[PDB]
RNA sequence: AUUCCGGUUGAUCCUGCCGGAGGCCACUGCUAUGGGGGUCCGACUAAGCCAUGCGAGUCAUGGGGCGCGCGCGCGCACCGGCGGACGGCUCAGUAACACGUCGGUAACCUACCCUCGGGAGGGGGAUAACCCCGGGAAACUGGGGCUAAUCCCCCAUAGGCCUGAGGUACUGGAAGGUCCUCAGGCCGAAAGGGGCAUGCCCGCCCGAGGAUGGGCCGGCGGCCGAUUAGGUAGUUGGUGGGGUAACGGCCCACCAAGCCGAAGAUCGGUACGGGCCAUGAGAGUGGGAGCCCGGAGAUGGACACUGAGACACGGGUCCAGGCCCUACGGGGCGCAGCAGGCGCGAAACCUCCGCAAUGCGGGCAACCGCGACGGGGGGACCCCCAGUGCCGUGGCAGCCACGGCUUUUCCGGAGUGUAAAAAGCUCCGGGAAUAAGGGCUGGGCAAGGCCGGUGGCAGCCGCCGCGGUAAUACCGGCGGCCCGAGUGGUGGCCGCUAUUAUUGGGCCUAAAGCGUCCGUAGCCGGGCCCGUAAGUCCCUGGCGAAAUCCCACGGCUCAACCGUGGGGCUUGCUGG
């Protein structure tokens, strides 16, 4: 019976999301709490050691990152067991490489290369509303992180729009809205990573949640969760996928 | 509950001693020069799984069944039992003899590169003969059709000498 | 024994070359260290010490092995990067 | 291979059981050359008992001291911080919201981590080390002097909680949940500490959210017994309160008489649950130790302290039970952690090497530690690939001889490999040299009408049946058949078995229609029209972990194994 929390975590009980063999050794790292969630993230090291290859073992990956080379959202990062996730920047300025975190249609976690202008902005679906002391406005991010704006400025931030930033400034620009020829990308679900046009939204009754009805490339038409729609551009993406 | 253990790649016979079945068996184990019956076994296996996929394939409706087809048709012409414009059916015609005929104690004896299966075994496991470059000492290969042109003797090996006494007696077959 | 570069890749972060080469020796046993990597900087204008083999290994039935070797600017980061026991084993370092 | 063969008669057709013939698991007799892979090796009997040594630490970038060196460094114990609640072992108890799946918490907590928004003011105190005396067999422990901090304490301010009255900014499916104003009150922060250098790095406190990890609730599903029929008394509910982190008869006062049950309550028996496994053409039958997820336990049984988290697996208190040291005054320990020994029993390995890989904890880091893990050693555990010679001639009908060839294996070496080794791999030298058994031989059932012996005794025998002096059936010799580094014996599950029958059995005479009737529940129910859409069918969204199953391709000489993809499995649940 145990009496508290665990620190350990067997591969095979590893998320289905990363990029991992599962039965070369017994233990796999487990992550620390953070920005983003078990199912929609991996650490660093397995990114330094086995996605990119600068790495052979976990000492080397654990210098380098020590070294202060690695940077997320135009941040450092030193631990290996920082969790990095959908939507961030990845940066190697010693080397001018420059990666977004996306999903593959499998549901599996890659690496696409991007440039150095839009290595600068990241965008945030926003989850949650909330008045905060002092008659100010909190804007909860799907990152779980947290943004402030005023009252006078509240009207245009709704809890299903999305907002593009200067990473590590956190400075505004381009606020996307929820509407019916906005396009979409979709981060989990059967439908993982296919893109088109919102069509249509449906409300349930009794906690329910809310569909959304979406039109491809190719005129086929299909269905996910409003909450697994990531708006990215008013009819064209404004970032590359 | 439990884990699963490997198991056999044969299935033996269900009644040990029937006459027309060890008349057949002692037939074939004498010409192809087999050590036991275990290999016959295995070979035979190997058909009966191709014919059972064939037999649940045929007469099935989707997408995947229709995928699987294809690759159990592509298998077999890779491995040099069916032609190119094979359909299903034609999977219910083969036997055993030529699964046996794939192998390469078989091949190498069908070559001329020895004059009995016997030293076909030996010379193989004994190390003197290779394909597609690479050097194999297991009797039950079960060659492919695009590797059977590339089968001799092996760089480093006695017999690459074309006045080797052994070789000659052997090419005095020919 | 011959010597066949097949993949040089460098790493900035670590500072050094990854080298991956093959080796050929028909008739012959597999060939030693030493050899392998007065080879190596004798072809590839590389300073003997900041070098390291990780491996030369041999295969079934090939006369045709494999070698892996990291090339490094200065021996300091050299040192303080790699482990004692490949060390030892090239014969850089002393225990 | 969707299968049959022997046995009741002087002969026949039936019913029906026994036996043969196949697979997997455990013990065992005889025998045994090599390499590789894997989730195998005191689970069945004692969750029985012991000795020795190990399994949990780390930080000079928190503080003082001492020593060894050269105001700089190296070490020793000490104060202090974080961790020690994970990892590992076992299945005794438990028929239960324990487990599985879908949901819920607007009824709750959360140190380490992330983001944003804000703070670090003013004063005090003691004590370990150290010094002087000691006590006691030890386990342990007394007095006096002295001194630091990220040790401890106080004041204030921010902040937190309760209640009453208003307003209406936010979210949501739904609010006094958040926000604003007022009022009456209770509790009540912080280390401006450290390093560098002339601003940066590591840390401290408050608030809002997330993440991680848990607590609680509900719907549906999962063994046997009637030679167990009535059970329940805080029991079922209500009002008002207490307590809890939180809802709740969880507990209390008062008011009532409800709750469960022949569709099996209660009681008893047995048992950790699942993913999975074995078997079979399938339908099905049986099991659930080893790997993953969950649950429970640490001699038996209870109770608490500290902490974010325990009623604590290497900690505490008591009772029972046992064992040990003792100067007899008193003290100490439970091997269901690793290795080792004893015993129990049909039945289960080295008191080995290492932190080089995977990970955990601590640390700015550099790094340290880890009987986890990795590596080897022993063992007829499971699987894959091979060997114990080949060619030709003469003679027989597989063998002797003659003449040649090869070296997988054998012996001996050099490199590579490896944390170090070892094995494996490349090459070199020698040399047919170094390597077959077990059961059967009357019929089922493949194989002798051959010899010697014994003599209804001795013996064989799954079943049928042989043997009584001409033995194809006993013992042995010689031959032959099956399988083959394996082959036989004993016990268990499946199949055989349409001998449990939904698919798919039977009841005049073979086992089997209640002595006859009436009827309760349940099961089965005539024809047409209208409606509904609960069952039923199609399509689409969200779930049903990974491993394990099938297929193809790719990497280990092929293969077993591993990887990349496509399907299936989870007996199903839920929104449209």
């Amino acid at each position: 019976a145990r009496k508290g929390p665990k620190r350990h975590l067997k591969r095979l009980a590893a998320p289905t999301s990363w990029y991992i063999h599962r039965k070369a050794y017994k233990w796999a790292v487990r992550p620390s709490p953070g920005p983003h969630s078990m199912k929609t993230s991996i650490p660093l090291i397995y990114i330094v050691r086995d996605y990119l290859g600068y790495a052979k073992t976990a000492r080397e990956a654990r210098k380098i990152l020590n070294e202060g080379k690695i940077l997320v959202d135009g941040r450092v990062r030193k631990d290996y067991k920082f969790p990095v996730g959908i939507m961030d920047v990845v940066s190697i300025p010693e080397t001018g490489e420059h990666y977004r975190v996306l999903p593959n249609r499998i549901g599996k976690l890659i690496l696409h290369p991007i440039s150095e202008e839009e290595a600068k902005l990241k965008p945030f679906r926003i989850n949650n509303k909330r008045m905060v002391k002092g008659a100010k406005v909190q804007l909860n991010l799907h990152d779980g992180s947290n943004h402030l704006v005023s009252l006078a400025e509240k009207d245009a931030y709704k809890t299903s729009y999305t907002v593009i930033m200067q990473v590590p400034e956190r400075q505004i620009v381009k606020v996307l809205p929820f509407e019916v020829g906005a396009y979409v990308f979709v981060t989990q679900g059967k439908n993982v990573a296919r893109k088109g046009k919102i069509v249509e939204v449906r409300q349930f009754p009794m906690g329910w949640p809310d569909v959304v009805t979406i039109e491809d490339e190719n005129g086929e038409l299909f269905d996910t969760l409003k909450e697994y729609a990531f708006v990215i551009g008013k009819d064209k993406p404004e970032i590359s996928l | 509950g439990d884990p699963k253990r490997q198991r056999k790649k044969y299935e033996t016979p269900s009644h040990p001693w029937i006459k027309e079945r060890l008349d057949r068996e002692r037939v074939l184990k004498r010409n192809y020069a087999l050590k036991n019956k275990k290999e016959l076994w295995r070979h035979e296996t190997q058909l009966k799984e191709f014919r059972r996929r064939a037999r649940r394939l045929l007469a099935a409706r989707g997408k995947q069944a229709e995928i699987e087809r294809q690759q159990l048709l592509q298998r077999l012409y890779r491995l040099g039992l069916l032609p190119a414009d094979a359909v299903l059916d034609d999977v219910l015609s083969l036997t055993v003899e030529d699964v046996l005929e794939r192998r390469l104690q078989t091949i190498v004896y069908r070559k001329g590169l020895a004059r009995t299966m016997k030293q076909a075994r030996q010379l193989i496991v004994h190390g003197h003969i290779e394909v597609n470059g690479q050097v194999i000492r297991s009797p039950g290969y079960l060659v492919l059709r695009e590797e059977e042109d590339t089968i001799t003797y092996a760089k480093g090996s006695p017999f690459a000498k074309e006045g080797h006494p052994e070789r000659m007696v052997i090419e005095q077959a020919k | 024994m011959e010597i066949k570069v097949t993949e040089i890749r460098e790493n900035k972060l670590l500072g050094r070359k990854e080298i991956y080469f093959d080796v050929l020796h028909e008739g012959e046993p597999t060939p030693s260290r030493e050899a392998v990597k007065g080879k190596l900087v004798a072809m590839l204008d590389l300073d003997p010490n900041t070098t390291v083999i990780q491996y030369i290994r041999s295969y079934f039935g090939s006369n045709v092995s494999k070698g892996y070797a990291k090339a490094y600017e200065t021996r300091e980061r050299m040192l303080y990067i790699e482990p004692e026991y490949i060390l030892v084993r090239d014969g850089l370092v002393q225990k």
